DNA sequence: GCTAATAAACTAAAAACTATTATTATGG
DNA sequence: CATAATAATAGTTTTTAGTTTATTGGG
């Protein structure tokens, strides 16, 4: 998960559209282009139902996901 | 608003009143005294808000507040109660009739403004605000005048008084039911029910007063003062009553918190909440956990406008409700609210807003479905226009169900259920069953209540038919039942 | 191969309407 | 610092949100 937000875009104090990339460190942008073409084909059926971000985890407990069992 | 409902019941004694009437039947007294009880069981099931009584014109030995002739009272304006039942019904049939005629007779002289007279007397007597008066008087006598026309006068001159009072009076053919046949004189200035009454139907209650005028905030600054109008409330039995077994006394139940300890009692401060989680034993304050539950002040913070696309059949909650406008402390209100009502086929966009019904409760996002003026023919206005309070489910609403997929059956099945549906069709009633058990429990307190031998089971709608769905549809849900291998096993 | 998420009462329910009694702003 | 006063406070009842009974449930 990248350090920063991931994705009404502004309805109250909003995340920026856009960061600068090519500023960041060598060593970043190698590992997220690996992780990346390791994820591509591969990111969890979770992930297809809901992807845990960035901003979500942090606003929300999505991973803790109240409910019953089974009816 | 609150105001009891008064109806007074009038019958003849003299001497028409226990025959045949052209017929071989029971003689009206017993058939009227069945009505009078059927209505009083009605009452009560019903209410307990309003007064009846009994009086009776032409008597033997004379019984009322100001002592005329040929007036008898039995009951006074009062509850209805089972003591009134067994005295009625111990002057029902043919042997109430000889006993009514053992301590009462028959063959005195009518007086009509006698009648209107302790009447308004007995209606003097109630010290409760009246919301509604009526008066029923069922005899055989279609013009019973053929007396001084003087007494017809003065009776002209009381029903006058009444009628300025705001007292109304209510008779009806009993001696030759149709054609028209009654009220020869009665219909210049006095304006059938006896299936009606005898119908007895029961296991309704009635509407007192609204609640929850809350107000309309669109917002910050401007408000609009509403009320939220119940329709549709989930009935139930009573709530039993504790008593004590020899004495069929009330019991003062008594609850507490105590220790055994010291043996001491504890104070409702002194008793803290305490919850269970991981490895700590979280203590909570009760005025921390009603604070908890608080999260702002009642009210209607108008959140948007949604089109009523997003509503779905699936998706619902606890019974929406209706608004309507309350101007007592907001004026203008009530003309702002009717031109965003008439403006609907416009508006088919719902209003968006978050419901905060009472004090320190979570709100519920609640959508406004405008609703209609489904004015009828009969000018009566079913539904007056106002906007559904349909609830929004939240994300942790719904229970996610196994992802099993059924692909598209063949369409010779889809055509012949189909034509079985087709051919089985019920005409929906929306007042058309009462729950089985309620009524039953109704059944059981008129039962036993009285001396009554066996309770009555009423037949209910709700119990589906064994057959008659069958021959009204036939045999083909059979005949066209052709699957392979029935689930039966 | 002995621990059910059921829903009958659990428990005592933040409610107004229509009815009277304590304060005053004032005669003195 | 008085008295033909006066009213803005209270008090009874409707109806929702709290909790116990009871039945499908294994290492």
């Amino acid at each position: 998960f990248l350090p920063f937000s991931l994705g009404g875009p502004f309805r109250l104090g909003g995340h920026g559209p856009s960061f600068p990339l090519k500023g960041i460190t060598e060593q970043q942008k190698e590992g997220l282009e690996i992780v990346k073409m390791v994820m591509i084909s591969l990111e969890g059926e979770d992930g297809l139902d809901e992807i845990y971000s960035f901003s979500e985890s942090l606003r929300k407990l999505c991973v803790f996901k109240k409910i019953e069992r089974h009816s | 608003y609150s105001g009891r409902d008064s109806l007074i019941f009038l019958v003849d004694a003299s001497k028409a009143m226990f025959e045949s009437q052209s017929e071989d039947e029971l003689t009206p007294f017993d058939m009227s005294i069945q009505c009078i009880q059927s209505v009083y069981i009605s009452k009560i099931i019903s209410s307990d808000r309003d007064l009846l009584a009994v009086v009776f014109y032409g008597t033997e030995k004379d019984k009322n507040s100001v002592n005329f002739k040929n007036i008898y009272v039995l009951q006074e304006l009062d509850n209805p109660g089972a003591k009134r039942i067994l005295e009625l019904d111990q002057f029902k049939g043919q042997q109430g009739q000889k006993r009514f005629q053992d301590m009462m007779g028959h063959g005195s002289d009518y007086s009509l403004s006698e009648v209107l007279w302790v009447c308004a007397n007995l209606f003097s007597d109630v010290q409760f605000k009246m919301s509604h008066k009526r008066i029923m008087l069922f005899t055989n006598e279609d013009n019973p005048h053929g007396n001084d026309s003087a007494k017809a006068s003065r009776a002209r001159t009381k029903a006058g008084d009444l009628r300025d009072t705001g007292i109304f009076l209510d008779l009806m053919h009993l001696k030759k039911p149709g054609g028209f046949d009654i009220s020869l004189f009665y219909r210049d200035i006095i304006s059938s029910k006896l299936e009606d009454l005898l119908r007895k139907v029961r296991a309704k209650e009635t509407r007192k007063r609204a609640l929850s005028r809350l107000k309309l905030k669109l917002n910050k600054d401007i408000v609009i003062s509403v009320g939220i109008y119940n329709l549709v409330q989930k009935a139930l039995k009573p709530p039993p009553i504790k008593l004590y077994r020899e004495t069929n006394e009330p019991v003062k139940t008594k609850t507490r918190t105590f220790n055994t300890s010291t043996g001491g009692l504890l104070l409702p401060s002194d008793t803290k909440r305490s919850q269970i989680y991981g490895s700590r034993q979280i203590i909570l304050e009760k005025e921390e956990t009603e604070e908890l539950k608080r999260f702002d002040d009642p009210g209607l913070m108008l959140m948007g406008f949604k089109p009523l696309v997003l509503l779905k059949k699936h998706h619902y909650l606890r019974p929406s409700l209706f608004v309507y406008p309350e101007e007592s402390l907001v004026i203008g209100s009530s003309t702002l609210f009717s031109a965003l009502l008439i403006k609907c086929l416009e508006k088919e966009v719902a209003a968006l807003c978050r419901y905060t019904p009472r004090r320190n409760i979570p709100p519920y996002f609640v959508a406004l479905v405008p609703q209609e003026e489904e004015l009828d023919d009969q000018k009566i206005q079913v539904t007056p226009p106002g906007f559904q309070l349909v609830f929004l489910p939240f994300a942790d609403d719904k229970r996610k169900m196994p992802f099993t997929e059924k692909i598209m059956a063949t369409p010779e099945q889809v055509g012949k259920m189909k034509a079985i549906v087709e051919k089985l069709r019920f005409t929906y009633r929306s007042d058309s069953f009462e729950n089985p058990v309620l009524q039953q429990h109704f059944r059981n307190l008129e039962a036993l209540a009285l001396d009554l031998m066996e309770p009555e089971q009423a037949v209910d709608l709700t119990l589906p038919k064994v057959e008659a769905m069958n021959k009204r549809l036939g045999s083909l849900v059979d005949e066209f039942k052709e699957l392979v291998y029935p689930p039966d096993y």
